[PDB]
């Protein structure tokens, strides 16, 4: 053919990630109809600095849900401020449903796959990501042609060749018929790193703080308590367990829920808060006076 | 080692889609079998591998 | 003149699941385990030293 | 029957041996790993439950 049709491996920075998620959540109920701005090199790797929320409406997603007033008015302002950057494709909200590319959608797509045959439509559902990657899936237009003749793989060389999909439905009823599917990766730098992990001066401030002592022998106490209750049953279980069957012992005196081991994980909690109380406030002490 | 990869496990199968649950009303001559969902309509769909 | 105020993330939910998947580092500070705590007490300590 | 060989262990001793000796710090390097590897997966299993 003319081109390699090798599905992108999509790298979308972590500062638009942030981005297409809240606009997407946001607008629920409601498709939300955007852009994504990158630059597109090689033959398989896009770079996506930035996305645009292109604003919402209420024809949902077509060609004429595409607003080229407002779409030059981001273009021209780009420029102005030097961060230029050109169309790689697109994408929008499904506000309760898995990802895939309607017919409509398909349609959609199809105006900047005459700008370049490398244009990825994006797919985010944020009622069920509660994970950044999870229900968000990236498509792009295979050649009709290539179809009919059966050269639809070819995507299976220049690329990791693992391809996880989700869904039966209408994800592999459109894979098999427009488009293929190739999973988005997220891409980071060690400055962005930094800024999530750290928490201001106040961050420290938390790990001298001593508090009242109501609450802390009301911790104490309370644990204690518990550990007596569930070391009656405790008692019961190692007074038996004599008798063969793995799983009888479970039913008959315990195993589902197992006393010595939910004893054991209390027992340590407030043992290492004690250790942590005394630390901290002999630290304290010493320290400040 | 074991812990971690069955609660991972567990977590998985949520996130996988759920499950249903008929009764076999007619069987198919197409290697299909008649299925009525209790509170669905009728299909008729396609076997496990195993059966 | 300008006067500083708190300057506080707490973070949008939308945010705080690309935040949680970028992330695969064991984090700077994030209070678990004993073994953070103990990390934390000692970094507290050269803080307090500092201001 | 009486008496054996006394230069047949002698022999073992510098020859192979020697190198079984360096092998068993190999094996002891072994632990050290495993000892951090044991506390990780302890880590990993405060992340599986969050």
């Amino acid at each position: 053919t003319g081109r390699d049709d090798t599905k992108e491996t999509v790298y979308i920075s972590s500062i638009a990630l942030l981005k297409m998620l809240k606009h997407g959540r946001a607008g629920v109920p409601m498709e939300v109809m955007g852009l994504m701005l990158g630059e597109f090199v090689d033959d398989y790797t896009v770079n996506v600095v930035d996305v645009f929320a292109m604003p919402q409406s209420g024809t949902g997603v077509s060609v004429e849900a595409v607003d080229d007033v407002f779409q030059a008015k981001m273009m021209d302002m780009l420029k102005q401020t030097g961060r230029d950057q050109m169309v790689v494709g697109w994408y929008h909200s499904h506000p309760g449903f898995g990802c895939w590319l309607s017919s409509v959608d398909v349609n959609t797509q199809k105006s900047f796959e005459q700008l370049n045959s490398r244009a990825v439509a994006v797919v985010v559902d944020p009622i069920q990501s509660v994970k950044g990657k999870v229900v968000i899936d990236a498509f792009r237009l295979i050649d009709t042609g290539a179809l009919i003749n059966n050269l639809e793989p070819r995507q299976t060389t220049s690329n990791t060749g693992l391809l996880n999909k989700a869904n039966i439905q209408a994800l592999i009823h459109g894979l098999n018929r427009h488009y293929y599917s190739l999973n988005i990766d997220y891409h980071k730098t060690a400055k962005e790193t930094k800024m999530l992990m750290n928490l201001h001066k106040e961050q420290w401030q938390s790990g001298l703080k001593m508090y009242d002592y109501e609450e802390k022998e009301e911790s104490n106490l309370a644990a204690t308590k518990s550990m007596v209750k569930i070391a009656e049953q405790y008692s019961k279980r190692i007074e038996e367990e004599k008798e063969l069957t793995e799983e009888e012992l479970k039913t008959r005196y315990v195993g589902r829920q197992d006393p010595k081991k939910h004893l054991s994980e209390t027992a340590d909690e407030t043992l290492e808060n004690n250790i942590v109380s005394v630390l901290t406030a002999g630290v304290n002490s010493v320290a400040i006076k | 080692n074991d812990k971690v990869r069955f609660i991972k496990d567990e977590l998985r199968l949520l996130q996988e889609p759920g499950s249903y649950v008929g009764e076999v009303i007619k069987i198919v001559s197409d290697k299909k079998v008649l299925v009525k969902v209790q509170p669905e309509g009728k299909y008729i769909v396609d076997v496990a591998k195993d059966i | 003149t300008f006067l500083h105020l708190p300057c506080t993330i707490e973070a949008e939910e939308a945010e705080e699941i690309g935040v949680e998947h970028l992330l695969r580092d064991v984090r700077d500070q994030a209070a678990g385990g004993l073994s953070i705590r103990l990390t934390n007490q000692l970094k507290s300590l050269k803080g307090l030293q500092s201001k | 029957n009486n008496n054996s060989a006394l230069s047949n262990v002698n022999s073992d001793i510098y020859f192979k041996l020697k190198k079984l000796e360096k092998e068993y710090e190999l094996l002891t390097l072994q632990e050290d790993y495993i000892k951090d590897e044991q506390r990780h997966l302890k880590r990993e299993l405060k992340r599986a439950q969050e």
